[PDB]
């Protein structure tokens, strides 16, 4: 999991 | 006049979403990232796939290479950044201090120093030969999207959720310039154009715009495109005809003329979100990578 992937 | 970017090459082998996808300044090797916690490098003109470089704990957000093409720099939710030889693979440093996760990287055009952003919403400046912090800048009062020297590594531009971008004197650790514009939507990328004169920035109201860094003013406006919850990487391209690149929501990549704002072509073929796009230095070549229903790297081709 990587915070770019994730929606914000 | 309009490009041609057909598909030629699809790239699989990351377990997660794709996070960044970046050619080597060689042009010999594109490098990717993934939520997978991994590195993958692939030839640049075939996709072959070449090798994994792993290490870090958790997923990594950017990539990004040293001007010799030899090293890479990573961020990773694990709240490091790492240096990588690319050729055997090891981590040289990991870069400690950022509080919260890091989300972009870059070398600087000597590649003796990197710069970071962090959801901590700080910005750092490290030694490359040390692996220690040189500058922590207190840039923003939201996560940090994107961070970006100029040509000669005099300037970063850091671009933040709190709708600023900030352009600092590398050495000083001064801030010179803010960019501010009207209803101040979240920045979610920026970076300098490869003259230094000019910066592009994605906010989050499906917007990409181009300022002149001297004078402080919008001169172009893109959009067309979808972005409204995802940091997506945006690029001039320069080997061919004058564009801008960009990811899109709508699982397509956009292609406009950087003159005339129009859109000149949509790349279709992704089945997810495209966070990520990057050209070619010397070929008219477009990677483009997606998140978790795709996973994939596609490599494009054009003639101008």
């Amino acid at each position: 999991g990587s915070m770019r992937t994730e929606p914000r | 006049v309009k490009p041609n970017y057909a598909l030629k090459f699809t790239l699989a082998g990351h377990t997660k979403a794709v996070s960044s996808v970046k050619f080597s300044p060689n042009g010999e090797w594109l490098a990717s990232s993934s939520a997978d916690k991994l590195i993958k490098i692939w030839g640049a003109y075939d996709g072959k796939f070449e090798k994994t470089i792993s290490g870090h704990k958790l997923g990594i957000s950017d990539v990004a290479w040293s001007s010799d093409s030899n090293l890479l720099v990573s961020a990773s939710d694990d709240k490091t950044l790492k240096i990588w030889d690319v050729s055997s693979g090891k981590c040289l440093k990991t870069l400690k201090g950022h509080s919260n996760y890091v989300f972009c990287c870059n070398f600087n055009p000597q590649s003796n120093l990197i710069v970071s952003g962090s959801f901590d919403e700080s910005v750092r400046i490290w030694d490359v030969k040390t692996g220690k912090c040189l500058k922590t800048l207190p840039a923003h009062s939201d996560p940090v999207s994107a961070v970006h020297f100029n040509r000669d590594g005099s300037l970063i531009v850091s671009s933040s959720y709190d709708g600023l971008c900030r352009i600092w004197d590398t050495a000083s650790g001064q801030c010179l310039k803010t960019l501010i514009d009207d209803d101040n939507p979240p920045v979610s990328f920026v970076k300098f154009s490869p003259n230094g004169k000019y910066i592009l920035a994605a906010t989050l109201d499906n917007t990409l715009k181009l300022w002149d860094y001297s004078k402080g003013k919008c001169l172009k406006t893109y959009t067309g495109h979808k972005n409204e919850k995802y940091c997506i990487f945006a690029n001039f391209s320069v080997t061919g005809g004058k564009w801008i690149v960009s990811g899109s929501e709508d699982n397509l990549v956009y292609i406009w003329n950087l003159q005339t704002k129009e859109i000149v072509q949509k790349l279709q073929g992704h089945t997810d979100v495209v966070i990520s796009t990057a050209c070619h230095p010397t070929e008219n070549i477009i990677a483009s990578a997606a998140l978790e229903n795709d996973k994939t790297i596609k490599l494009w081709k054009s003639d101008c």
